[PDB]
């Protein structure tokens, strides 16, 4: 009676544990991958991250400058 | 309208320097936007050649660009002479 009205079967806890373990393992793998990607992006500068501004080339004036040699 | 006229009349007495100052300053602020010669002053400033006019490479597609200074193409300064 106690088992029938207060508890469930073993398979429920078993499969809930499986799902929880899958989620946690995926999160750990993602954390490691994110750290490695951050290291590579900061070292190389070839990714979307750690982009530091340079002078906009639209500010340059392309006209004759009263002197032939610029 | 009576109060403003009374204030102006009372200020013109016993304070003419300030009245003249404000009148001249306001006129200097207002008149340039109404004068038609400010555009002429801008045009005169534009027509003063400080730099060398660098010629353009002709490709047969520029009829508006003269090939000699005496050619009738290009901007004119007859209006400046008539001023
Ligand atoms: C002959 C009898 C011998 C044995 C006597 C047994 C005595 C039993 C008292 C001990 C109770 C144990 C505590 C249980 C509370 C937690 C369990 C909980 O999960 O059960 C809930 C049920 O809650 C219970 O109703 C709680 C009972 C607590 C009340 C105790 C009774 C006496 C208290 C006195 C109250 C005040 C009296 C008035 C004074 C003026 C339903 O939850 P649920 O997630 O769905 O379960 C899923 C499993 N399913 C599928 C089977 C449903
Ligand atoms: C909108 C134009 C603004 C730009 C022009 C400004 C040019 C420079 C003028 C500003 C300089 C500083 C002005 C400081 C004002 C101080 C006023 C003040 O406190 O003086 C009062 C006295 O003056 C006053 O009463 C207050 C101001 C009076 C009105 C002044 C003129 C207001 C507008 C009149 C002209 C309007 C336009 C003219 C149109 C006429 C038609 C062309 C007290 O004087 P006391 O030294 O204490 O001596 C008193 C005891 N004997």
């Amino acid at each position: 009676w106690i088992a029938r009205t207060f508890y469930d079967g073993p398979e429920k806890n078993y499969e809930k544990t499986m799902a929880i373990l899958q989620i946690e393992a995926e999160k750990a793998e993602l954390r490691l991958k994110e750290l490695e990607v951050r290291r590579l992006m900061r070292a190389r500068g070839d990714g979307p991250w750690y982009q530091y501004p340079t002078i906009d080339k639209a500010l340059i004036d392309h006209s004759p400058k009263t002197t032939p040699d610029n | 309208a009576g109060r403003i006229a009374s204030f102006l009349k009372n200020a013109w007495a016993k304070e003419p320097v300030l009245v003249a100052s404000f009148a001249i300053g306001g006129l200097a602020i207002i008149l340039p936007s109404l004068s038609p010669y400010t555009n002429y002053a801008i045009r005169i400033n534009r027509a003063t050649p400080y730099n060398y006019p660098v010629p353009l490479r002709d490709d047969g597609n520029m009829p508006d660009v003269p090939s000699h200074p005496q050619d009738p193409q290009g901007p004119s300064l007859e209006w400046l002479k008539n001023l």
